[PDB]
């Protein structure tokens, strides 16, 4: 029912390095095109979480807006990464890969992206782990988002911030005390400036809205960079009308009207309570990892 | 722009031996390296895409490896046929595509001295008012060679032009070809017309000479 | 399927270099590659110009975007480079490539356009021969033409062995000249003809010289 989905955030890039065959429809991500590494965002009964703050950054579009940073290394090889540390924590999250897809990507333990991926004609496996050569396959040109996250920008430092939860010995490969019950849970984390992943017991999220450029989706449908729309007190490149939040603080023409904007439902700065302190996250998501708690 | 660097910039290997070549990234782009080789006269062709997956036809004696910055592609068994230029290229980045400087690879082979002829003006050049002395140094190896032009035992200068070919694809030798330019009065001002020829698979220089008008 | 470069070889400075690529083969519409352009500056390596993909999208190097522009008519299997204000720095060999279908690699590659900016005129060659006198040598002098390239060949292509044409030089007089050689048994002078086959398309200017032994 929202038809501005497709109009990112930002500048709206989802591709990874070095497969960037699918530019033309996914840099950026508007409202012609498929994607593969964003439609599959939008399917509904999948991906829950992005789909109610669908106006937030997918974790491509937050890399390539330098909000989250790549991991070094950027990629486990999983032809020949048997032993290596990057496959070791991949196997603990429990994933689920549809077909032909030669890359996966994840928000890793350090807070940046990691991703896994295929050789030349072979496809990731139904856990993402491995690879296999399927000699009937459509191979996609993107990498699948593996987790159900979204990310904004934030400058709130979360140095001081770490993993607390009640009667856990460890949670995917965090260690948090010296130890018991072992199972596959869906557990919320968030990243923040300068910390590692925060896994939390409960997901506590509070959106506020605002007037920042982020909040608007423009169109001309084309989509329209609102940075061109002046400011109430100001001059831009073109003229521009919208919604009543975008006339209380842009100039709104309504004659040779260049660009319509709207204020995107699903936008806002959100904020997450962690350990009874509200902090502004970069990203935050759900993935299922292996948890071992007390019996005693 | 993302950096490419290949080692060595040149060598010279036996046919039979193991070639190595290495390509260095300014940052890590996973097996995002492309391997190319470029003949004599023709253009670049995919040898290996992503790291070490081999092009289709391509022999087995050709191999790639690498992840993250360090690349390097292995020609075993050296064949004649592959003098060439070898780049790497990174695909991680089209902002720009970038490729490495490129390795040149010479065949070494036993010393082989050329065999030299020497070619007078044709009458239907001396019509036109020019003369073109033709020395021709075929099959020799290695490429170092050395042409002095004399003209009734005049030493020449600045009146002459080489062009040397790529190392042949079947017996690895040099051809080189130089031409003394004079006007048609010049040329027919004087008789013996000479090249010397210094190599190294020559005992002494070797002079090849016509007089003017003597068949 | 293979691809083919095609347009003039000679641009005069500050004015339009354009070239075509012509893809053989399956029609490019409907499909999903890019179609990229490299050159190969007078001696330099392989410079990365810009891609196009099928539905117009494009992408170009940073430090030519403002002089080239690359376009595409898939109902015709063709795309174009075009690259204003030229300089001497753009003489070059341009090549077409198609792009992988998951990563940037080339493959595959059309056989190089050499392009050459410069003020000075086309001039079509004049050949010479170059007569033999258990080995002869003969072969053919091709001489004060422009640009580049010039092609030779011998007996219509069936005399190929011991055949050496070598690289052209530049005169003082800024016309290029070249010779093309070739080694045959004395004993074949009197029974074999001897013809070598000279093109030079940028002047239309085709010669087919006999070779004749010398009576003398």
């Amino acid at each position: 029912e929202d038809p501005h989905l497709r109009n990112r955030p930002g500048k709206g890039h989802n591709y990874i390095d070095g497969m960037t065959q699918e530019d033309a429809t996914c840099k950026p991500v508007t409202y012609a095109g498929a994607c593969s590494s964003f439609d599959v965002l939008l399917e509904k009964g999948k991906f829950p979480l992005f789909q109610s703050y669908a106006h937030h950054r997918t974790l491509l579009e937050a890399v390539h807006d330098t909000i989250i940073a790549k991991a070094d290394p950027p990629s486990c090889d999983l032809q020949s990464a048997h032993g290596n540390p990057c496959m070791k924590e991949k196997l603990v999250m429990k994933t689920h890969c549809p077909n032909d897809y030669q890359s996966a990507h994840y928000l890793n333990n350090d807070g940046k992206m990691a991703s896994v991926k295929c050789p030349p004609k072979y496809e990731l496996t139904e856990d993402c782990n491995f690879c296999r050569q399927m000699t009937g396959a459509s191979l996609k040109k993107g990498s699948y988002p593996l987790q159900d996250l979204f990310c904004q920008s934030s400058e709130d430092d979360g140095s001081k911030l770490k993993t607390k939860m009640k009667g856990v010995c460890e949670v995917g490969v965090q260690a948090l005390k010296k130890c018991l019950s072992t199972a596959h849970e869906v557990v919320p984390f968030a990243v923040f400036k300068n910390s590692k992943k925060v896994y939390l017991d409960k997901l506590d999220l509070k959106t506020e809205e605002n007037l920042l450029p982020d909040s608007f989706v423009c169109f001309e449908l084309k989509s329209f960079d609102i940075s061109q729309c002046p400011k109430i007190g100001g001059h831009g490149s073109k003229k521009c009308t919208g919604d009543a939040a975008f006339c209380s603080a842009y100039e709104c023409t309504a004659q040779y009207a260049n660009a319509y904007c709207s204020h995107a439902n699903g936008s806002g700065i959100v904020q997450i309570q962690v350990s009874g302190v509200w902090k502004k996250p970069l990203c935050v998501g759900y993935e299922r990892v292996v948890v071992k708690r007390e019996l005693s | 722009d993302i950096q490419m660097t290949q080692s060595p910039s040149s060598l010279s290997a036996s046919i039979g031996d193991r070639v190595t070549i290495t390509c260095r990234a300014s940052q890590h782009i996973e097996s995002f390296l492309n391997w190319y080789q470029q003949k004599p006269g023709k253009a670049p062709k995919l040898l290996i895409y992503i790291a070490s997956t081999l092009q289709g036809g391509v022999p087995s004696r050709f191999s790639g490896r690498g992840f993250g910055t360090d690349f390097t592609l292995t020609i075993n068994s050296l064949q004649p046929e592959d003098f060439a230029t070898y780049y790497c290229q990174q695909s991680y980045t089209i902002s720009p595509i970038t490729f490495g400087q490129g390795t040149r690879l010479e065949i070494k082979r036993t010393v082989a001295a050329p065999s030299v002829f020497i070619f007078p003006p044709s009458d239907e050049q001396l019509k036109s008012g020019t003369a073109s002395v033709v020395c021709l140094l075929n099959n020799f190896y290695p490429r170092e060679a050395k042409v002095q032009w004399k003209v009734d035992n005049a030493l020449q200068s600045g009146n002459s032009q080489e062009s040397v070919t790529e190392q042949d694809s079947k017996d690895s030798t040099y051809s080189l070809s130089s031409t003394l330019t004079l006007s048609k009065a010049d040329y027919e001002k004087h008789k013996v017309y000479a090249c010397e020829v210094t190599h190294q698979g020559l005992s002494s220089p070797v002079t090849k000479s016509f007089n003017r008008g003597e068949c | 399927v293979q691809l083919q470069e095609s347009g003039p070889g000679l641009v005069k400075p500050s004015q339009t270099l354009s070239l075509t690529c012509t893809v053989s083969g399956d029609s490019i519409s409907g499909g999903d590659y890019y179609w990229s352009w490299i050159r190969r500056p007078a001696g330099e390596g392989l410079e990365w110009i810009g891609r196009v993909h099928t539905t117009g999208s494009t992408d170009y190097n940073p430090s030519l975007r403002t002089r080239v522009t690359i376009s595409i008519d898939t109902s015709k299997n063709h795309f174009f480079l075009k690259m204003t204000s030229v300089t001497a720095a753009d003489t070059a060999v341009y090549y077409c490539a198609r792009e992988g279908d998951y990563s940037a690699w080339f493959d595959p590659w059309g056989q190089g356009a050499l392009v050459t900016v410069s003020s000075a005129s086309t001039k079509g060659p004049s050949v010479f021969p170059l007569a033999p006198s258990g080995t002869a040598a003969l072969g053919c002098l091709v001489k004060d033409y422009f640009p580049e390239p010039v092609t030779v060949s011998w007996n219509s292509g069936a005399l190929t062995s011991g055949v050496h044409t070598f690289p052209a030089v530049l005169q003082s007089s800024g016309l290029y000249s070249l010779s093309s050689v070739v080694t045959v048994p004395s004993s074949s002078l009197g029974t074999q003809t001897y013809i070598c086959n000279v093109n030079h398309k940028p002047s239309n200017t085709k010669v087919d010289k006999k070779v004749e032994p010398k009576s003398c």
